[PDB]
């Protein structure tokens, strides 16, 4: 294949997103879910491992790594310890709100997923941890749940496989940190959401210092339709490495401001102008779209002109596909600005724990407080990218490179921006 | 000098030079003692990036 950006929609695995259907057992039964869960299981966990691989499927929480692998990482003989899968539904990333969905409207899919991947790793149960805020969500996949412990489908003798599994949802709390896989485990152990040091890996001591693997909604939801309608279906699109199926969320200055499933390596400008009605006042009226979220560097408009919606277009880049988050922001932005408090939003979500990320977060904020009101010196940009290198790679968590990222994207796409509010400022004083 | 013309005539000759052009004692030219406020400039590592330690 050439060309992709196009997906129909009988290969749309979420087939309930906008939930003009049933949610609930009957409705996801009636649109494909739990068909054949009880063979799928008692394929074993080298079948499903070995379909996960075969799709090509990558982690949909932002970082991009290979699932199949991750998952086999948890293939292992028991060491009489019991071994969990854990589900990260906080969704935190700014204009992330694709799990939202998922567990509002499918949330069938998300148990078969839990009960599919605690299988392919030899789980014992799964800790589904939703967001704090998600209190409505949390219901309903709370019904889902209790719909399908009474159908049989999980908990003693799941789906008559005989495989014993247990889905358990956990709430937040509040914290934008315990989205990160092992701030994500020590909150759900009752502790601070403070991000562990590696290693140990969570696939050898994890929650409750047992083997365990975190892994996104979405990443697990994908993981029933992978097995049922093949690994190959699923490779079939996108391009070569980054293949599947991906939700997009496109916020900001849009016309239409929605969340769509589209295949992934879609085109920037096709999926903006198609899917949202395009940019605010036509796509010449386009300043920056930060693709994935945001700790991942905006783009220009040049950039934005022809450039592919995976992981390794976006990575040439010189950004990331991250959690496919398309924030959208005109002409009429104040660019500075917004960058400027996404880096808040940094400072009010830091653990505090590591010394780069506790301090620098709050020095680069107040930099770029200082850069919005234009009150500092041109030799200051130069002394902020240095800060944002010390804190990137230095950190414990990536929230300190999710923090550095945005600053040096700003830095290297719109100087000339902030040089020019700089001596506005300095001309009028 | 307060020294009258036959005094500096006599102190000439009988030094040879003209020493009322070269005074040994300062009367005007010296600096004056309240001088204006400096300001000092900065070393060369004065600076906000590029100036790592290590390489200094
Ligand atoms: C600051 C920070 C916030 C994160 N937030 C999320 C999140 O909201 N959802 C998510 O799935 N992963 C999030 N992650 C990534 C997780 O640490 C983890 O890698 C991911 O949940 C697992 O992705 P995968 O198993 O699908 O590959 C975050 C990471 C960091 C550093």
């Amino acid at each position: 294949k050439t060309s992709f950006g196009s997906l129909k929609d009988e290969d749309r695995i979420f087939t309930n997103l906008y939930g003009r259907h049933d949610w609930r057992l009957k409705g996801a039964q009636s649109r494909g879910d739990w068909y054949k869960t009880k063979e799928i299981l008692l394929k074993g966990p080298d079948w499903i491992l070995g379909e996960v691989k075969t799709s090509g499927l990558r982690g949909r929480g932002g970082a991009g790594f290979p699932t199949g692998l991750k998952w086999s990482f948890m293939n292992k003989p028991s060491d009489g310890r019991p071994k969990y899968l854990v589900v990260n539904a906080d969704e935190g990333e700014p204009g992330t709100c694709k799990d939202r969905e998922i567990i509002r409207h499918d949330p069938h899919k998300l148990v078969e997923g839990c009960l599919v991947g605690g299988r392919a790793m030899g789980a014992r149960a799964a800790y589904i941890y939703i967001r704090g805020e998600f209190y409505n969500e949390a219901s309903n996949l709370q019904v889902a749940i209790r719909e399908a412990y009474e159908a049989g489908l999980i908990g003693k003798n799941a789906c008559g496989s005989g495989y014993d599994f247990d889905v358990f949802v956990v709430r937040g709390a509040g914290a934008y940190i315990c989205g990160e896989e092992t701030a994500l485990i020590e909150s759900i152990e009752g502790k601070q959401g403070k991000p562990r040091l590696k290693p140990p890996f969570p696939a050898d001591v994890g929650v409750f210092g047992c083997p365990t693997t975190v892994a996104n909604v979405e990443t697990v939801a994908v993981s029933p339709t992978i097995c049922r309608r093949g690994g190959a279906w699923f490779a079939s699109f996108g391009r070569e490495r980054n293949s599947g199926t991906k939700l997009f969320n496109i916020s900001g200055h849009v016309n239409h401001p929605c969340t769509v499933e589209e295949e992934m390596s879609v085109p920037l400008k096709e999926l903006i102008e198609k899917h949202a009605g395009g940019v605010i006042g036509g796509w010449d009226n386009l300043l920056a779209v930060i693709p994935g979220g945001s700790s991942t560097p905006l783009i220009p408009k040049s950039v934005c002109e022809t450039v592919l919606m995976d992981f390794d277009a976006l990575v040439q880049a010189q950004t990331g596909l991250g959690t496919a988050a398309v924030i959208v922001m005109d002409r009429s932005t104040d660019i500075v600005k917004a960058i400027a408090r996404l880096i808040e939003f940094y400072k009010h979500e830091s653990c505090g724990q590591c010394t780069p990320c506790r301090e620098g977060v709050d020095w680069m904020n107040k930099v770029m407080a200082r850069f919005v009101k234009g009150d500092a010196r041109p030799a200051e940009i130069d002394s902020l990218w240095e800060i944002s290198k010390q804190i990137e790679g230095h950190t414990i968590c990536a929230l300190g490179d999710g923090a550095a990222w945005p600053v040096q994207g700003l830095i290297r796409h719109f100087r000339p921006e902030l040089e020019e509010r700089m001596q506005q400022f300095a001309l009028q004083h | 000098a307060s020294a009258t013309r036959v005094i500096q005539l006599l102190r000439n000759w009988a030094s040879g030079r003209d020493l009322q052009a070269k005074l040994q004692l300062r009367y005007q030219e010296i600096s004056k003692r309240t001088q204006p406020p400096p300001k000092l400039p900065v070393g060369p590592s004065h600076k906000l990036s590029n100036n790592y330690y290590c390489t200094r």
